[PDB]
């Protein structure tokens, strides 16, 4: 029960005009295929052209990159006497459009196309061009030694050509984007004192609707209404309370203190049915002074624990992050060694399990991080 | 859609709400064979939700949804002043459209109206493409849309060549007879309000003290001839009404 | 005078005394809230009332109560300035005190078994600011007054509109302040009928019935009996004569032996007086006279014991012959007269069929509840809790006292439940007035409607608020542990902080104040308005409210009314009217004894008015106060006419007490046409504030009321001399008198510079005082924006010439020199705020930086380090402003996505752009930049600056005042050391540190020393405490919404000239739009050269009738003309003699004027500054309706050597030829609006379409089309263009396929269209479908 002390206002009159508002209807938008076909039609093409450019144009994803192979369009025309040539034509005429490079197979051919379209005085193009064109794992990889025996070129014009190949653009496709992203509202909020955590729903997503009586059957079916709802956000409630109050821990140090517990334990400690508690926790987010974590979060597997107990598989995840955030740059720390040194605090993890865990966690693995 | 990624319902889905919830309730009803003391009113609750939904209001007591608001039905979507065919179908909005104030050009000829060019330029812009892309300036038609965004010093030439004889028509609110709907044929200038010839005002019933216009663009050939033929300034001297003039010197004159 | 007026003297022309000033134009509003705050012991008022309306509350088992005792409002936690830059409202807490206690069983009455006091909360109140506006979420709102029909019974009747006989029915209404009401009702066939809450009509008896009333009593109480006597005689009658008037007479009229009136003959008035002279009592009467008369109470023979009649039954002659046989010589009938003493209760008694109590209140219950079998018991409570019931319904004070004055009663004080009298004599006053007694009620007279302010409905919610908090206490009053609960836990603040805020911030009343000019806010906030809750309808209003009343006179304004659907409906309130203490409006008038004027002055209401004679302020009085002529005009009930002097009772105070304030401020109003009077007040106060404000040349003498009673110019609480003045601060060292105890004597005034208001002007305050100069309580020190020298100031004087111009001022279009835009006279600042606000994300908190991946160097060079863009920047559409990135997402990845990051980098494939952008369209100068992060979050950068700036100030002001005292300190530790014989030049040499590092001898020099040492240690420990509590102030943390991180709010700032296409105006309802800026050397000149500055069209004035316009420009001139003699008394050093005569000759010009200014108490340096001001022109001040005539205008040109005529002979700026004529000349002043072409220029090709009917949307915002209505569809037609129609219709709004072809074929040099089907008519054949009626096309 805290007021907001500082906001944004709305722009906006208080009252309206008495007459009622007309009923809502939309508004159309600009995707990235709109203006592709508004930009086909103005295009001088002939039919069968312009019917493969709108099955061309169909099958771009929202970066601007084509996600099927040529086949699966020549076949979606349904001619046989339409080649892969004609195909190809098209396909090249098409990702001239604006932005220039849409439409691409790979990021080769997207970084050729943009590359494609400058001026010969540029300083440093066809080594720029003869690198995407043959040598493009050794610039990813960070080689720098073997690139410079194959191009046979000295630092400083290496050193320019990948200055030009880093100002171009990857994804085309996303210069015309969404408007503004949407936002979540949280259900339940979760503070701090007396030492404890206190779990409260959003009031200002809970108001009490006004009871229509007066005219008075439907009296009781709208009082059925009024108990439903009571009972849905008292099993919320209750569900979240009895969340927070097994994950102490966590809200006060964080990561690498949850616990391994099931819908077993939710459905043992509020007397219900474990369906319910699956039903009830899906698609709702908390607010924690750490952040939003959805509802069911905090559920996951376990693995054994030597001295006793279980370890929550996201204070295995955690703790795997930390050891490889304080690792030598000479030489980045393996898979086995990473077991090795995990397995000094109790942890028991079989290596398949660590590299399950890598990899969720998006880390290069050992030879990919060496400086 | 609200804020948040939720929604909420309109009238038409509330009332097929309720008449789907009561339909299935009678239904449920009838299986279990109830007592028929309670299928009466289970039925005259489906025939009231029925009623609400073709026509709201009409008999009995209106049903609202919330702030004591009656919701719309079909019925009111089909007629009055708001409903299809007095708001959508015999008026409607339409593009290659402005409006702007109007001020007084005293050396203007009658067959002729001073329009700023920053309209101009908004106006025909297809026709500025078109252009652009026929004298070769612009090979693509993204070339010619950049080049129109920067508003680059050709541009001006274009939009002078493609309005040379090209009439627009004027229109001031209230239209009480056909003279508030006149062609003239644009001179570009410099600013931010249209220019009239005298002559014509007391055809409009305009003043010059706040009053704003609209303006059109004739597209086709034959609309363009239309404007020339029928509409044009030069046309209408004598008044439909009586067959006196009504280009007629006032005031300073 | 003042100081601030001594500075420059406004010459007024006026000629009629003042005896009452012109009062604080913001009562309405302060004096309603603070009746709605204060405490009251009465409890009648406020929060008081509305705590003991509800207060006990005692549970269903009446073992328990809460008893309210009282409460308190606290402290709030912002100032006004820190609630609108934050956005947060201006409110206080309320604390109240309850009291639970708790009863017992098996005893007694009730024992005091446990009593808990506890002070509870209850919810936020929201606090008036000193100017009568509330800040709600940041924004400034006014909520203004409501005029509404008062509590009471009011008698109307139809027009006979509703019967096609044309007979008038007639009604009685009683409307209470909170309940059902009750109407009384009269039908075509004269009978009575009742009705309540407007359901179905039931007979008039029936609540007579439901009373406890038998039809004999109704009988008595509505009808006057008449005896019949059988005196063993033909039924000898005792007759009255006056029952007989216009009765024909039936039988012979003889006694005495004398017959006074034959069989068959009228009775006229003077048989009836003839009747009175001989005393006639007895009087013989056929049996066949009661063939028609009505028994009045029902008869039983004594000997049978049945019943011979019925009562309210006709006597017949066989009845007759039944009752005489039984020994009956007394009948009673009733006296039913057609011309007066209608029967209608009679045969309202026939039509109704009950005849009991109980049947009756069943009918009742039926009708109000049906659809449910009836009860006794239920009937009887609802009759009960309908009218008698205090928790339900209620008469106001002013109810009964309009209830008690309606009915011709003595007392004032009563109950607000009804009572069986009231009913009574209501029913008896319809009678009376459908019998030719009496008069129905005038609806629109303003002694019926009554004015309700923001503390009455601030009231009413709380107590709508209040009731529901019981509903809910009464609940967990009835069961629970009397011991561990505590009433916290009983209340919910809930219910009360909703509805209070609802109430403040989504009400019909409550708005956005108008920010044009301070003339706006002061218009608003004095305004009255008939609609709203409780209100009338721009649909049910009617068109006799909709007029000018004759009541209105001196307290509603007759001219101020919006034009347009909102006519008559809206009012703005006079100069001197007030309101009772029941909400009537009142206006002042001296009070007039034996012929002579006094100064007495006394409020009359509507309704007192009517019954006196009241002079006009015209009239002239002598130096001792006696009237000069023997007749006055006069007015008197209603009407205006001539009376003798001793008639007369009161007198008016001021001419001016008509008209509001902005028509007030009109010059010359008496001269223009009352629909030109009305434009003119309603464009007056839309200019927008101007660079450089100007003072009127020609007023009114309101400019500084309005200008001081703003609350825009920031005015001295207490007098003394500036200490230190500068151009964003002011400090003054207050006088030494005025000073309480213990305290620094200093005043701070931090002026606001270049803020926003609500419609994205400029409001900046200019310091107008020198340094170390004396002010006094009360002087203006700094101006807002429209204000010069504490004078309204809205535009600007400019020399204007009437004359055509070759056709640029043809038909009300203005020329303007381009010397007007070279000097910036008409040039505005516009301020706009923009807003970003990063808050967290299911996939990450959203970021603010300058590391966007895919924008280049170039777009970031404004920015800085933390991601904001710099102060004083230029700016234009595109520009980024806040770089904000957003968490794009997180997948398993693929080889290609590996690649990208590997390559390209992990930031620029983990977030993406979503920055804020400058508009298109938008430009400006970045002058502020506010940061408000959440608590606990880590600060940035610009916000540490920010903070730094903010807490500099709050040190520099307590460094001045800390410093102050400690020089106070030091002079008496000083003085104690040099009475100690101290060495006093070495205390001099020495520095004032030195001075503590000493001691004094043994004596109790010594203990003064230790007592100084110590006063100084805790000064210094106060003020350090001070500043430490003010860091925390300012250093504290932000609560924001849940799941909102950062918000930054940037501020742009862009300057607007003058061009073709803005519409300018003057004070005359004379509107128009620029149309050329003429070069200097074209603009005509006079003979000196000097050009015109604007020249507009002659044939204006004559069409328009606003005459004062002219006069104005006349009487400008004059004023400019002794501007310039003064002028060339300074170019050569004139000395100050010379000066001083001439402008006490022009002061002392004019004929018999009230104002006299003596120059000689004027110091040189004061005569010297007052020529200063005065070089530009002699302001001049002439009252709405006492002005200055034409022969004063024409005398004060001859002082200014300028021809009388006004003319000048003006030349031509091209050919340098004379103008065959002479020309008008003079200096108006002119005004710019806020209609800027800026806004209005708009034009569109293509766009995005409507989702449903796939047609343009429609605004400038929403960049839509232009509509094409019926009305140019028919013009079409009329023409003959069908193809022009086609286009219109299908390819340029909904044929999504012909738009696209269309394009693509103008794109091709191919004019050429290939319509379909509007898709409006495909949603209408679905619509139609829906419906289960079966339409298509066919063949
Ligand atoms: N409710 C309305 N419906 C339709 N047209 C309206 C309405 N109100 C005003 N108008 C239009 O506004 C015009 C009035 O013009 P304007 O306001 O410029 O002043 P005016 O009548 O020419 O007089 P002046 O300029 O001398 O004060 C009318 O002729 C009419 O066409
Ligand atoms: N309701 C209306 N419908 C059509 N035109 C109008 C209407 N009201 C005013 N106009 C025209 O528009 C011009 C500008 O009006 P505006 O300035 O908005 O009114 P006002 O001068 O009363 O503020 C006026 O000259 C008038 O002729
Ligand atoms: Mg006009």
């Amino acid at each position: 029960d805290t007021i907001y002390t500082a906001g944004t206002p709305s722009g906006t009159s208080g009252d309206y005009i008495d007459d009622e508002l007309p009923v809502y209807q939309g508004e159309t938008t600009q995707t990235l295929q709109d203006y592709l076909m508004w930009q086909v039609e103005l295009t001088p093409f002939s039919d069968t052209d312009r019917a493969i450019a709108t099955s061309i144009v169909d099958a771009v994803d929202e970066t601007g990159y084509l996600t099927v192979p040529l086949e699966d369009i020549l076949e979606s025309i349904g001619d046989e006497e339409i080649d892969i040539d004609e195909v190809e034509a098209v396909l090249k005429r098409i990702q001239r459009f604006d932005p220039v490079g849409v439409a691409a197979k790979d990021l080769r051919d997207c970084l050729l196309i943009q590359l494609s379209q400058f001026d010969k005085t540029t300083p440093w193009l066809e080594e720029a061009r003869l690198i995407i064109s043959d040598h493009l794992d050794l610039l990813a990889n960070h080689d720098f030694r073997t690139l410079m025996r194959v191009t046979r070129l000295k630092e400083d014009v290496l050193k320019e050509a990948v200055n030009l190949i880093q100002s171009l653009d990857p994804r085309p496709g996303q210069s015309i984007q969404t408007g503004e992203p949407e936002y979540v509202i949280p259900d339940v909020l979760v503070r701090k004192h007396n030492g404890h955590w206190t779990v409260e729903l959003n009031s200002d997503s809970i108001p009490r609707l006004q009871i229509n009586q007066h005219y008075a059957s439907n009296l009781q079916d709208a009082k059925w209404l009024i108990k439903s709802l009571e009972s849905r956000n008292d099993t919320l409630l209750r569900v979240s309370r009895c969340i927070v109050e097994q994950q102490q821990a966590f809200f006060e140090q964080g990561e690498e203190y949850m616990k391994p517990m099931v819908l077993a334990d939710i459905a043992q400690a509020v007397e219900m049915h474990e369906s319910t508690i699956s039903r009830v926790t899906t698609q709702k987010y908390l607010h924690s002074p750490r952040g939003i974590f959805e509802l069911k979060y905090f559920f996951s597997s376990h693995v054994n624990t030597e001295g006793g107990g279980e370890a929550s598989s996201t204070a295995i995840r955690a703790l795997v992050k930390k050891l490889i955030a304080a690792e030598n740059p000479a030489k980045p720390l393996s898979d086995s060694k990473l077991t090795s040194l995990l397995s000094e605090q109790g942890i028991m993890v079989a290596r398949r399990t660590v590299a399950k865990y890598r990899e969720s966690l998006s880390i290069p693995p050992s030879n990919q991080r060496k400086q | 859609p609200l804020d948040g990624g939720r929604f909420a319902t309109s009238d038409l889905n509330d009332l097929y709400r309720r008449v789907i919830n009561r339909n299935n309730r009678l239904k449920r009803l009838l299986d279990l064979a109830a007592p028929d003391i309670i299928v009466r009113n289970e039925k005259r609750m489906l025939q009231e939700a029925v009623d609400a939904l073709l026509d709201n209001g009409r008999r009995g007591r209106a049903i609202t949804g919330s702030n004591k608001r009656p919701l719309k039905s079909l019925a009111d979507m089909i007629k009055g002043k708001q409903g299809r065919f007095r708001q959508n179908l015999l008026g409607k909005r339409v593009d290659y459209s402005g409006r702007s104030v109007i001020t007084v050009g005293p050396y203007l000829r009658l067959h002729q109206c001073g329009l700023p060019k920053k309209m101009a330029l908004e106006l025909f812009k297809p026709f500025i493409y078109g252009k652009l892309e026929l004298r070769g300036l612009a090979t693509t038609i993204k070339a010619a849309k950049k080049m129109v965004e920067r508003e680059e010093a050709v541009v001006w030439d274009i939009l002078d060549e493609v309005i040379r004889e090209h009439p627009v028509l004027l229109n001031r609110a209230p239209t009480l007879h056909r003279l508030g709907i006149q062609a003239f044929e644009p001179v570009l200038i410099e600013g931010k309000a249209i220019q009239l010839h005298p002559l014509v005002c007391a055809a409009y019933n305009a003043d010059f003290d706040g009053d704003q216009m609209a303006v059109h663009v004739p597209l086709t050939l034959e609309a363009q001839l239309e404007a020339r033929a029928l509409m044009m300034s030069t046309n209408n001297i004598l008044s439909p009404a009586n067959g006196e003039p009504i280009i007629v010197p006032s005031q300073d004159v | 005078y003042s100081y601030t007026e001594k500075k420059r003297i406004r010459k007024d022309f006026g000629k009629r005394p003042q005896v009452l000033d012109v009062p604080y134009l913001l009562s309405i509003q302060l004096d309603s809230f603070q009746k709605f705050i204060e405490q009251d012991p009465e409890g009648q008022y406020g929060l008081e009332a509305a705590f003991r309306s509800v207060f006990p509350i005692q549970s269903y088992s009446g073992n328990s109560e809460l008893q309210y005792v009282s409460y308190r409002l606290g402290e709030p936690v912002f100032d006004v300035q820190e609630c609108q830059i934050r956005g947060v409202t201006y409110s206080a807490p309320l604390r109240v005190k309850l009291r639970l206690v708790i009863y017992e069983r098996e005893a007694p009455e009730g024992t005091v078994k446990d009593i808990k006091e506890q002070e509870v909360y209850m919810g936020e109140i929201p606090l008036m600011t000193d100017n009568g506006t509330f800040v709600i979420n940041g924004t400034e709102r006014v909520i203004v007054s409501q005029l509404h029909r008062s509590p009471g019974v009011f008698f109307d009747s139809d027009k006979g509109k509703t019967h096609s006989s044309g007979k008038v029915l007639y009604n009685a209404r009683i409307i209470p302040y909170r309940g059902s009401w009750l109407d009384f009702e009269f039908d075509p066939k004269d009978n009575l009928f009742v009705r309540i809450d407007r359901r179905r009509k039931l007979p008039a008896t029936i609540i007579l019935r439901a009373l406890n009333y038998t039809t004999e009593q109704i009988l008595d109480l509505f009808f006057e009996k008449v005896i019949f006597e059988i005196r063993d005689n033909k039924l000898q009658m005792e007759l009255v004569p006056e029952r007989l008037r216009g009765e024909t007479a039936s039988f012979d009229i003889e006694a005495n032996g004398k017959v006074y009136v034959e069989k068959g003959r009228r009775i006229t008035a003077r048989h009836i007086r003839q009747l009175e002279k001989d005393d006639v009592k007895l009087i013989e009467v056929p049996v066949e006279y009661i063939a028609g008369k009505v028994v009045a109470k029902d008869y039983i023979d004594e000997s049978t014991g049945e019943l011979i009649c019925a009562a309210n039954m006709e006597l017949s002659l066989d009845l007759l012959a039944k009752l005489s046989q039984s020994g009956h010589k007394r009948i009673e009938t009733l006296f039913t007269n057609d011309l007066d003493h209608g029967p209608y209760i009679s045969e309202t008694l026939r039509v109704d069929p009950t005849n009991d109590r109980l049947s009756a209140l069943v009918e009742i219950y039926r009708m109000m509840r049906p659809g449910e079998p009836p009860t006794r018991e239920a009937a009887e409570s609802l009759f009960e809790n309908l009218f008698f019931s205090e928790d339900r319904y209620d008469l106001s004070a002013v109810g009964r006292m309009k209830f008690n004055r309606s009915l011709l009663r003595e007392e004032i004080e009563g109950s607000g439940i009804l009572s069986k009298d009231d009913i009574i004599d209501v029913m008896k006053k319809l009678i009376d007035i459908r019998n030719g007694k009496g008069e129905v009620d005038d609806i629109d007279h303003l002694g019926n409607r009554r004015i309700r302010s923001v503390g009455e409905m601030a009231e009413n919610q709380f107590r709508v608020g209040l009731v529901r908090v019981e509903r809910a206490v009464k609940e967990r009053l009835s069961l629970g542990d009397l011991d561990t609960l505590m009433p916290q836990d009983m209340i919910n603040a809930k219910p009360i902080s909703a509805a209070v805020k609802e109430f403040f911030g989504s009400s019909q009343l409550s708005q956005f104040m108008d920010q044009n000019n301070p003339l706006s806010e002061i218009t608003h906030k004095r305004r009255i308005s008939a609609l709203g809750p409780g209100g009338l309808t721009r649909e049910r209003a009617g068109f006799e409210v909709r007029d000018v009343h004759p009541t209105h006179y001196g307290r509603v304004c007759p001219i101020e009314t919006p034009e347009g659907p909102n006519i008559g409906l809206i009012n703005s309130l006079s100069v001197y009217a007030q309101t009772n203490e029941y909400g009537f409006l009142e206006t002042p008038y001296r009070k007039v004894t034996d012929g002579v004027v006094t100064d007495e002055i006394h409020y009359l209401s509507a309704i007192e008015e009517g019954n006196y004679v009241i002079a006009q302020a015209n009239s002239n009085l002598d130096e001792e106060g006696h009237f000069v002529e023997d007749l006055v005009t006069c007015r008197s009930k209603g009407e205006s006419s001539l009376f003798s002097r001793d008639q007369v009772d009161y007198m008016d105070v001021s001419t001016q007490q008509v008209v509001s304030v902005g028509a007030s401020l009109i010059p010359f109003l008496e001269h223009d046409d009352a629909n030109r009077a009305l434009m003119g007040a309603n464009m007056q106060r839309q200019a927008v504030p101007t660079l450089r404000a100007d003072k009127p040349l020609v007023g009114t003498g309101m400019e500084r009321a309005v200008a001081v009673d703003s609350g825009v110019t920031a005015v001295a609480k207490r007098g003394g001399v500036v200490q230190y003045v500068d151009a964003s601060r002011i400090v003054i060292k207050v006088n030494e008198d005025e000073m309480y105890p213990g305290e620094a004597g200093i005043d701070i005034y931090n002026l606001t510079k270049y803020t926003r208001s609500n419609q994205n002007t400029c409001i900046n305050q200019m310091p107008c005082v020198s340094l170390g100069e004396p002010v006094e309580r009360g002087d203006v020190l700094a101006d807002g924006p429209s204000t010069d020298l504490g004078e309204l100031a809205l535009g600007q004087n400019m020399r204007v010439a009437f004359m055509p111009w070759n056709g640029y001022n043809f038909e009300d279009s203005i020329l303007v020199s381009e010397r007007v835009v070279q000097e910036d006279r008409f040039t505005t600042i516009h301020i706009q705020e923009l807003a970003c606000v990063s808050r967290d994300t299911k996939l990450g908190p959203e970021e603010i930086t300058a590391d966007i991946p895919n924008v280049g160097e170039a777009a970031l060079s404004k920015l800085d380090e933390s991601g904001i863009v710099y102060i004083g920047a230029e700016v234009t559409g595109g520009d980024i402003l806040v770089g904000k990135v957003t968490p794009k997402g997180e997948t398993q990845l693929t080889p290609e996505e590996k690649l990208l990051r590997a390559i390209f980098g992990e930031k620029a494939s983990d977030v993406k752009d979503s920055s804020l952008r400058v508009p298109n369209g938008v430009s400006g100068t970045v002058i502020d930049v506010q940061v408000f992060t959440r608590d606990g979050v880590e600060k940035d950068k610009r916000a540490l600056e920010i903070e730094e700036m903010q807490l500099k100030q709050a040190k520099k002001d307590l460094s001045e005042e800390l410093q102050i005292l400690e020089a106070g300190l030091f002079s008496r530790i000083r003085a104690v050391l040099v009475a100690g014989g101290v060495e006093a030049e070495k205390l001099d040499k020495l520095p004032r540190d030195r001075w503590l590092e000493l001691g004094l001898t043994d004596e109790e020099k010594q203990n003064q020393l230790e007592q100084l040492a110590e006063q100084y240690d805790e000064l210094k420990h106060e003020f350090e405490k001070k500043l430490e509590a003010k860091r925390r102030k300012i250093t504290q943390g932000d609560d924001l919404a849940p799941g909102v991180l950062k918000i930054v709010k940037v501020y742009l700032a862009v300057k607007r000239r003058i061009q073709p296409g803005d519409k300018m105006a003057g004070r005359h309802g004379n509107k128009g739009v620029i149309s050329k800026i003429n070069p200097i050397e074209d603009m005509p000149y006079d003979e000196n050269g000097t050009p015109v500055d604007i020249v507009l069209n002659p044939l204006g004035v004559p069409s328009r009738m606003n005459i004062g316009q002219i006069l104005e420009t006349h009487l400008g001139m004059a004023a400019k003309g002794i501007g310039d003699k003064i002028n060339a008394m300074l170019k050569q050093q004139q000395e100050v003699a010379k000066l001083r005569e001439f402008i006490q000759r022009a002061y002392d010009l004019g004929a018999d004027v009230r104002q006299k200014v003596d120059l000689s108490t004027f110091s040189d340096e004061e005569v010297m500054r007052l020529a200063e001001n005065l070089r530009k022109g002699m302001p001049i001040a002439t009252p709405v309706f006492d002005g200055a005539k034409e022969a004063e205008i024409k005398e004060l040109l001859k002082l200014g050597d300028l021809p009388t005529s006004g003319q000048i002979r003006l030349y031509d700026g091209r050919t340098g030829e004379q103008f065959e004529r002479p020309v008008t000349v003079g200096y108006m002043y002119m005004l710019k609006l806020n209609h800027l072409v800026d806004d209005k220029m708009h034009a569109r090709s293509t766009g995005s379409y409507s989702l449903v009917t796939q047609q343009p949307l429609g605004g400038k915002a929403q960049f839509g089309g232009q509509r094409f209505g019926e009305m140019e569809v028919w013009a079409l037609e009329a023409y003959g263009a069908a193809y022009t129609l086609q286009e219109m219709l299908t390819v340029k709004s909904d044929d999504v396929n012909g738009r696209t072809k269309m394009y693509k074929n103008i794109v091709d040099g191919n004019h050429q269209m290939e319509p379909g089907m509007p898709e409006s008519f495909n949603v209408l054949l679905k619509e139609i479908r829906s419906l289960g009626i079966n339409i298509e096309l066919e063949d």
